Order: structure tokens, then C-alpha cells, then sequence
């Protein structure tokens, strides 16, 4: 058996270290990796360390441990909500902007605490650990989990045992994402995690600095999937105690708040050396306490956080664009972009708003559609820098013609992207209405529906903008000038 | 505002072969 696992992890390492097989082979590669991971997983015992009690049996220990080390533990309780899982619920009225939660640095698990732990010796030898604090945090979490006397046991025993990151999806649940933008990130995440598991399985076997690790005696795929899912769904960037550098950290107690829309209200207080959270809104006694995780897209919430957020006001899709080297004005356009601080080719975002495009994407599209005479006015003379300064401002176009061309282009391109999906928006809504689906399956379908609804909105917005600027052109309206 | 705003679950790079 142990030699069999070594052989299997050896094959898995070579499979997941091979170069990308080509985008049209990525689904086939994905299933091939899945088959190998599941073969290993079925030969292992799940999580190496499990706990006797229910998850909620350990929340009092979490509170008592947080209390002894200076954290806030009054005014909220732990409740298992159907929609979000476990969260915090107010036990008293909490006013907006009230400082209601604080967590001193001693309670955090950080890259720095990883370096000073039993993982320290291996951390100083392995180049992946030194370069990637998120993987370092994951192994820190696993080593302390398997250490019964770890300082952080009261926190670890309250963590989830399973997540809804795509690593946990069934094959047919990921299959819903075929032909989307998001599925490539699902593929990468799965291949990344399998490669890392196999790589570190063998590193732990061969390095003497790993001899004192609990992972030397038991390190399963389920261990690693759990550890990386814990870190990707919960990790945070905080300053170092020095204040001059940033590090990654798990923040007990506060990380039990679930997400709602709003603004970030959690910050780090270096003077008191603690995490501090003020209330995002009034919370009456008996209401769930929410925070705003950040301006992430639903693709990021699904892949990295394991949930889909309905009415995510910050949703977006990618659109890759670049000036073609066969364009005869390539040199001029590249130089205008360079003076504006924009690459010649890049990945931009389309947002679910109006306009759908950022200042940087507007500026790129203006240059992308410029005539030679317009390019020359952005390259020469005493007004050239003034012209570049306004390139990302919707109120000061280059010319009416430039606007009509760029919104025509964006309308055409967004329409073309819609045609590359296997299903239509109307088909996706029918699936969600007429089938009975798992949470994970719904996350997948809503994600692919979301991508198309953003593109459809961009098509409508670009068509509306095209009509607007075509009217200004036909009416010979004076172009606005920044003065 | 907050000198050190904390984004819960900030996205990190996991591609060890890229970086
Ligand atoms: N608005 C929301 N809807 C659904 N699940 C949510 C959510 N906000 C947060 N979550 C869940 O909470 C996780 C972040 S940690 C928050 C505490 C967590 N529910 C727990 O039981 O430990 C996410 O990975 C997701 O599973």
C-alpha cells in the first residue's frame, strides 16, 4: 500500500507537471487528473485528523480561548444558517460603525507563525513554501491540526470539514461550465492542487527537515484539499508587526462573518496590534452579522470562496484585447498606449454596469480605433500630453467618429463572445426553473448564466452608446474640450 | 479611511509553476 501510494503520487506529479495540453484538450486532461486523484483518494482514509464532537461543540472553547487572549466575545453567538452555513448573529442591537469585533495578532495564524512552528525547518528549505505564503499557511494549518497541543486547536476544531470550492465538485457539476471563461480557472485550480499534493507528498518523504512533522506519518489528498480550501476561502492580507511588509493570515472568530453587499469595514490597527471590524449596518438583536468581503466577481466567489452571490454589484467578465501586429498603425498605437501606461495587449474587464468599461479599457479602445491623424495629435506638439491625459475620460472623446467606431467594435466583439457559449441565457433560466439541482450545480449554472448576462448587457450598452455618438456626429455637435 | 483595509478571502496566486 505505501509503495502503491508513492507510485500513484509519482504518476500524478508527472501528469500535473506536464505543459498545458492545449485549450481543446483541457477537459480531457481534467478528467484524466480527476480519475487519478479519485484513485488515490479511495485508497486513503479521508482527513488524517478528525474530531469527536460536532462543529458547534467546539465554539465555546473558541470563545474562551479568544477571550483569554484579548478578543471581543460578547454581543454575538454562533448560529448555523441554512443559506450561508455557520455565521454570527447579534445578541444585542449593534449600530452601524460601532467597533464590535477585534482580534489581537497573537490569535492569528500567519506566514510568520508558520516559520516559527514545527514547519520552520522545511519552510527554510523548500522554494515553493518560501515564495507562496498561501501554500505555507495551508501546511501551517495542517501541521497544527495534527498537533493535539497546538495553541490554535480551539480555532482549528471549529473550522468547516468540507467546502464548496470547485475542488469538491462532481465531474458533471463542473461539466456545466464547458465553453465558459470560468472553467479554465477551475481546470488550473484542480491541476495546481493535485500537482502540489503530489510534490509535497514526495518532499515530505525525502527531506530530513520534515521528520518532526505529523505529516510524515499521514498526509492524504483530502488533507491537502481541505487545507487549501480553508486558506483560499478565509485568508487575509494584514501588515506585519513591523508595518513595512504585508503577510497572509487566518483571523479567528471574525472570519465567521458571512458576506453581504456594502463596503469594507474591517481594518488592521497597528497601535493596538489587532484586527478591528466596525458594523457595516445596523444589526438588531437576532439578525445575522454580515461583512463585505470585497469587490470580487461571482467567478472569484465561486472558485476561491465557494459560493455564488446573488445581486453581486461588482460582477464582471474578462475580455482580452490587443493591437494587431498586422495593423499598419501598430507602431503609433503602441507608442500612444505606452505613453498612457497601457499595454499593447491585455486582459480587461466588462462590468455589469453602464458603462461596462473602465477608464483604462475606454482609453485602449479609443487608441485601437484612432486614425493616423488622431494618433499624431496624441504623439506630437504641446497639446499631446493633454490629449493623453483625457484618454480614459468619457466626457472628452477624441472625435465623434472615434467613439462610433469603438462602440461598434465593442458591440460586435461582445456579440461574438456570446456566440461561443454552448447554451443561451434563456436555456440557462429554463434549467434553473425546471430541474432540481444541488447547491454546487446551481453555482455552476448561475456562473455561466452570469457571464452571458454581462455580455448581453454590454451589447445593449454599446449599441446605445453607438446611437448617441452617431447622433452627435450627424448633428455636427461641437466636441467637448477639457479646459 | 482604513489605513489597512482587510479583504476577506483575498484572491492569491496558487500557480507554483507560473510563480
Ligand atoms: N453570502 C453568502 N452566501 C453563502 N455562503 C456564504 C456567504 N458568505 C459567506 N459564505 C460561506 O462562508 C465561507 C467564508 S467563512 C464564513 C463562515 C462560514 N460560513 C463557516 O461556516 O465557517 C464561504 O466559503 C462560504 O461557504
Amino acid at each position: 500500500s505505501p509503495k502503491e501510494i508513492l507510485n500513484l503520487t509519482s504518476e500524478l506529479l508527472q501528469k500535473c507537471s506536464s505543459p498545458a495540453p492545449g485549450p481543446g484538450k483541457e477537459w480531457e486532461e481534467y478528467v484524466q487528473i480527476r480519475t487519478l486523484v479519485e484513485k488515490i483518494r479511495k485508497k486513503q482514509k479521508g482527513l488524517s485528523v478528525t474530531f469527536d464532537g460536532k462543529r458547534e461543540d467546539y465554539f465555546p472553547d473558541l470563545m474562551k480561548w479568544a477571550s483569554e487572549n484579548g478578543a471581543s466575545v460578547e454581543g454575538f453567538e454562533m448560529v448555523n444558517f441554512k443559506e450561508e452555513g455557520f455565521g454570527l448573529r447579534a445578541t444585542r442591537d449593534i449600530k452601524a460603525e460601532e467597533l464590535f469585533l477585534w482580534v489581537p495578532r497573537k490569535l492569528l495564524m500567519t506566514v510568520e507563525s508558520a516559520k516559527n512552528s514545527v514547519l520552520g525547518p522545511l519552510y527554510s528549505q523548500d522554494r515553493i513554501l518560501q515564495a507562496m505564503g498561501n501554500i505555507a499557511l495551508a501546511f501551517h494549518l495542517l501541521c497544527e491540526r495534527a498537533s493535539p497541543n497546538s495553541f490554535w486547536q480551539p480555532y482549528i476544531q471549529t473550522l468547516p470539514s468540507e467546502y464548496d470550492t470547485p475542488l469538491y465538485f462532481e465531474e458533471d457539476e463542473v461539466r456545466y461550465l464547458q465553453s465558459t471563461q470560468a472553467i479554465h480557472d477551475v481546470f488550473s485550480q484542480y491541476k495546481n492542487t493535485a500537482r502540489q499534493y503530489a510534490y509535497f507528498y514526495k518532499v515530505i518523504q525525502t527531506h530530513p527537515h520534515a521528520n518532526k512533522l505529523p505529516l510524515k506519518d499521514s498526509f492524504t489528498y483530502e488533507d491537502y484539499r481541505w487545507a487549501v480550501s480553508s486558506v483560499m476561502t478565509r485568508q487575509n492580507q494584514i501588515p506585519t508587526e513591523d508595518g513595512s511588509r504585508v503577510t497572509l493570515a487566518l483571523i479567528p472568530l471574525w472570519d465567521m462573518c458571512n458576506h453581504t453587499n456594502g463596503l469594507i469595514t474591517t481594518g488592521y490597527n497597528l497601535e493596538d496590534d489587532r484586527c478591528e471590524c466596525v458594523a457595516l449596518q445596523d444589526f438588531r438583536a437576532g439578525e445575522q452579522i454580515y461583512i463585505f468581503y470585497g469587490t470580487r466577481s461571482n467567478a472569484e466567489f465561486v472558485i476561491h470562496s465557494g459560493f455564488f452571490f446573488d445581486n453581486n454589484s461588482h460582477d464582471r467578465v474578462k475580455i482580452k484585447l490587443g493591437v494587431s501586429k498586422s495593423d499598419r498603425l501598430y507602431a503609433m498605437k503602441a507608442e500612444v498606449l505606452a505613453r498612457a501606461g497601457i499595454p499593447t495587449s491585455s486582459v480587461f474587464a466588462l462590468h455589469f454596469t453602464e458603462p461596462p468599461i473602465s477608464a483604462q479599457l475606454l482609453a485602449f479602445l479609443r487608441v485601437f480605433c484612432m486614425t493616423e491623424e488622431e494618433l499624431k495629435e496624441h504623439l506630437l506638439g504641446d497639446s499631446a500630453i493633454d490629449r493623453i491625459f483625457t484618454l480614459g475620460n468619457s466626457e472628452f472623446p477624441v472625435s465623434w467618429d472615434n467613439e462610433v467606431k469603438l462602440w461598434t467594435f465593442l458591440e460586435d466583439r461582445a456579440s461574438l463572445l456570446l456566440k461561443t457559449y454552448k447554451t443561451t441565457i434563456e436555456e440557462d433560466k429554463s434549467v434553473l426553473k425546471n430541474h432540481d439541482l444541488s447547491v454546487r450545480a446551481k453555482m455552476a449554472i448561475k456562473l455561466r448564466l452570469g457571464e452571458k448576462e454581462i455580455l448581453e448587457k454590454a451589447v445593449k450598452s454599446a449599441a446605445v452608446n453607438r446611437e448617441y455618438y452617431r447622433q452627435q456626429m450627424e448633428e455636427k455637435a461641437p466636441l467637448p474640450k477639457y479646459e | 479611511t482604513l489605513k489597512y483595509p482587510i479583504e476577506k478571502g483575498i484572491v492569491t496566486n496558487w500557480d507554483d509553476m507560473e510563480k
